[PDB]
Formats: C-alpha cells, sequence, structure tokens
C-alpha cells in the first residue's frame, strides 16, 4: 500500500497525506507487540504494477464473465454473489471493445490473477515445535511448497 | 417471469431501452417455437432511411408455468440520436445448438412503443427479484396477427412520452416501407 | 398482386389503430402537464394572500 | 377583503377551467374508441 | 405589493397556460392531416 501512495504523491501531492501514511504504514500490531520499519522502494516496483494492471481488468472481467453464464442451470450460490457488484460495474457496455480485443484482455487478465496469487501460496515454509526466548533456540520441521 | 429482470441487468444496460415481452400459446403455434430449455435466443434490429445494422444480442428466455402464460422474452430497442424510429423492424432469431431449427420471429416498433404507453465500508447488495409488479397490455404483431402481451413495470418521466421521429416528405407508402 | 392488394389492406389497419392510439398518449400527457400547471396556479393562490404579506 | 374575495374567485374560477380540461381527455378516450369498433 | 405581486403571478401563470391550450390545437392540425397522406 505504502508503495502506491509513493507514486501518487509524485505526481500529484495533495491527495496523499503524510500525516496519514506515515501512521498506518509504519506499525504492525502483531502478537500483542508492534515493530517499527525502517522505510525511506525498488524491490516491489512490479507488484504495484502487477496488482494495478489487474486492478482496472476485474470490473470489465466479472460482467463478460457474467453474460456468458446464464441459463436454466446456473449454480444456485451465483444468484446470491451476483448483488455484491456495485451498480457502477454493473453498467459497463462492452460495445466500445472489440471481441478480437477482448481476447487480448482475458489471457492477460487471468494470467495475473493465478501468478500473483501463486507467489503467496510458495511454501519453503517450516513448522516450529520448540522454542526459548532468551536462547534464540528453536526446532522445527520443513515441508516444501 | 425471471427473465424479465435477469435481462435489465445483463441486457439491459447494453441496449436504450427494453421491450418486454410475453408470447402466447397462439403466437407460438404459428411460427412453430418448440419448447425446449435448450434454445439460444438472439436478437437485432433493422435500421430504415440510414444504414440499417445494430449489433446482435443474446436474450434469455423461460416458459412461464401458470393472467396469461407461454414464452417470456425482452426485446432491444435502439435509440439512435436521442429517439425511435416508427418504421424500424427488431428481428427476433431463435435457433438450437445441436440440431437444424432457425426461426425469424419479427417485430415493428409502433407495436411496442405504442404499448409501453399508459470501521468497515458498506458493499450494496443487489439481486435480481421479481418484486417489481407487472402490468399487462395487449398488442398484435403487424406480420402474422397474433396476440402478445407486454409487461411493464414500475421504476423527466411522467412528464414526457416517448420520443418518437416520424419520417418526412417525400416518403414511400408506409405499406410499402414495413415490408 | 392479390398479396399485394392484402398486405395494403391490412396494414393500413392495423398501423392506423397504432397512430391514434399513440394520438391519445400525447394529448393525455400534455393534459398531465396542464393539471400540473393548472394546479401551481391554485397552489400559488393559496399563499397569494401570503405573498401580498410578503 | 383581501382573503375573502380572492378566496371566492381564485378557486372558483380555477376549478371551472380544470374540469373542462377534464373534458378533452373524456372526450378523445370515448370517440377515437368509437372510430376502432364502428370503423376498423 | 398586492398591485405588483399579483401582476408576475395572475398573469406569468395564465399566459403559460392559455400556450399549451395552443399545443392542443397544433398537435391533431398536423397529426390528422398526417392520417390523411400517409394512411389514406
Amino acid at each position: 500500500v505504502y508503495h502506491i501512495y509513493s507514486k501518487i504523491s509524485a505526481g500529484a501531492p495533495g491527495d496523499v497525506n503524510m500525516a496519514e501514511l506515515d501512521l498506518y504504514t509504519t506499525n504492525v500490531s502483531f502478537m500483542g507487540r508492534t515493530y517499527r520499519l525502517d522505510v525511506d522502494l525498488r524491490v516491489l516496483d512490479d507488484l504495484s504494477m502487477y496488482l494495478c494492471i489487474l486492478s482496472a481488468l476485474v470490473p470489465r472481467g466479472c460482467l463478460r464473465l457474467l453474460t456468458a453464464l446464464v441459463r436454466h442451470d446456473r449454480h444456485p450460490l451465483t444468484e446470491v454473489f451476483e448483488g455484491v457488484v456495485p451498480d457502477e460495474v454493473t453498467r459497463i457496455d462492452l460495445d466500445q471493445l472489440s471481441v478480437p480485443d477482448d481476447i487480448t484482455r482475458m489471457r492477460v487478465m487471468f494470467s495475473y490473477l493465478q501468478s500473483l496469487s501463486s507467489i503467496f501460496n510458495l511454501g519453503p515454509r517450516l513448522h516450529v515445535y520448540a522454542y526459548s526466548a532468551e536462547t534464540l533456540a528453536a526446532s522445527c520441521w520443513y515441508s516444501p511448497r | 417471469m425471471d427473465a424479465h429482470a435477469i435481462n435489465e441487468r445483463y441486457v439491459g444496460p447494453r441496449c436504450h431501452r427494453l421491450a418486454h415481452v410475453v408470447l402466447p400459446r397462439t403466437f407460438l403455434l404459428h411460427h412453430a417455437i418448440p419448447l425446449e430449455p435448450e434454445i439460444i435466443f438472439s436478437t437485432y434490429t433493422r435500421f430504415s432511411r440510414s444504414p440499417g445494422s445494430s449489433r446482435r444480442l443474446v436474450v434469455c428466455g423461460k416458459r412461464v408455468l401458470p393472467s396469461p402464460s407461454g414464452l417470456a422474452l425482452s426485446l432491444p430497442l435502439f435509440s439512435h440520436d436521442g429517439n425511435f424510429h416508427p418504421f424500424d423492424i427488431s428481428v427476433l432469431r431463435i435457433s438450437c445448438p445441436g440440431s437444424n431449427l432457425s426461426l425469424t420471429v419479427r417485430f415493428l416498433y409502433l407495436s411496442l412503443v405504442v404499448a409501453m404507453g399508459a470501521p468497515p465500508v458498506r458493499l450494496s447488495f443487489n439481486p435480481v427479484n421479481a418484486d417489481v409488479p407487472a402490468t399487462w397490455r395487449d398488442a398484435t404483431n403487424v406480420y402474422s396477427g397474433a396476440p402478445y402481451y407486454v409487461c411493464v413495470y414500475e421504476r423527466e418521466d411522467d412528464w414526457l412520452p416517448i420520443p418518437l421521429s416520424f419520417p418526412e416528405e417525400p416518403v414511400p407508402p408506409p405499406p410499402s416501407l414495413v415490408f | 398482386s392479390q398479396l399485394v392488394r392484402n398486405r395494403e389492406r391490412k396494414t393500413k389497419a392495423h398501423l392506423l389503430s397504432l397512430e391514434l392510439d399513440r394520438l391519445v398518449q400525447v394529448h393525455d400527457s400534455r393534459v398531465r402537464v396542464i393539471n400540473a400547471d393548472i394546479d401551481a396556479v391554485k397552489q400559488m393562490i393559496g399563499n397569494m394572500t401570503w405573498s401580498d404579506n410578503i | 377583503t383581501d382573503i375573502d374575495t380572492a378566496k371566492i374567485t381564485l378557486i372558483s374560477f380555477i376549478r371551472r377551467i380544470k374540469q373542462k380540461v377534464a373534458a378533452l381527455s373524456a372526450s378523445l378516450a370515448e370517440t377515437v374508441d368509437r372510430i376502432k369498433k364502428w370503423y376498423l
């Protein structure tokens, strides 16, 4: 979130408040404690773009995918989840984009929905079962992916 | 009666106005429409005194089991430059996906336009509902002569009637411009 | 020809009642404007003795 | 007399205009429907 | 103010009613003549 507001305030400064930004993006309330973080970025210069190039393809996507899925044998849960989408997204007229342009806006669209979802379900992780605080000793076991 | 309210959220915004139409069996026997749930409907309109084509749209239709009774649809109406034309055919094309069946059902706007005349943040939840009441208004098809019903659902609206732009002279006779 | 004599005969009957039903709905949608404008006078009359007080 | 005479003038004259605008809409509702059965 | 406010009220409201009664007579003069050439 902080790397996005570092790019908003570089072009238009009035939309980002330093009293609002460096107050809830520098404290991490976890395990009854807080932790300070040393941040002035360059590592997250692609997730700020992959999540934003995905950010506009979802509202066009979840109406093009729902106009095709309507029939006598719709799965009954999407009768409920049809209403959660806002009213302005329900008025996207897809006449302004052609059909061989819409395919280019799906194979791009789905490929970010996977490759952003996969890099947090990547599991070089290890389950600690014993620990002591004043010795910094710990034992665990490893389970990949 | 669910297919009216489904089409207002998926065919509804892609049009200008919808023509909610329920077809009785007397219309179905004349055009020979075998009511199976496999049927895919497709709609497009044929303009007049202009380059005539509109895009094709898929409209959902369901049988209404019983106060009329029959097939329920919704026809698209297109307003180029802010008004309707009176002599402007809306074509309904009926086809099955697998078998050999193609039927063309044709409607005229003056039989439809006249028939319409009388802290965490909140996310909204707007499902499809048949809660809106219907007002059943009669009509006749010009081409076949079989009656069909038109719904009028409740919602610069009551002040104005529905805009029409009648053709101008010189004009061929409307028995020859309809066909 | 005898089918064109029946197309021109019937569609001058189906379209004729459509134009007459349009003509009623032009008139009744403007009579609504008159009764919205007559009653707009009478509503201003109900405080015209109040507009003479300012 | 500004309250009394304007009450009897600017209501009774207004109601006689309003009840005759409804005579035009009630005339076409009778006569155009008479064209439909008698002549069509 | 009885002369001033009744002048602007009971003339400007009256003229907007009168100019729309002429809209009904100008509508049938156009549309009934349209029935004559297009459909007869």
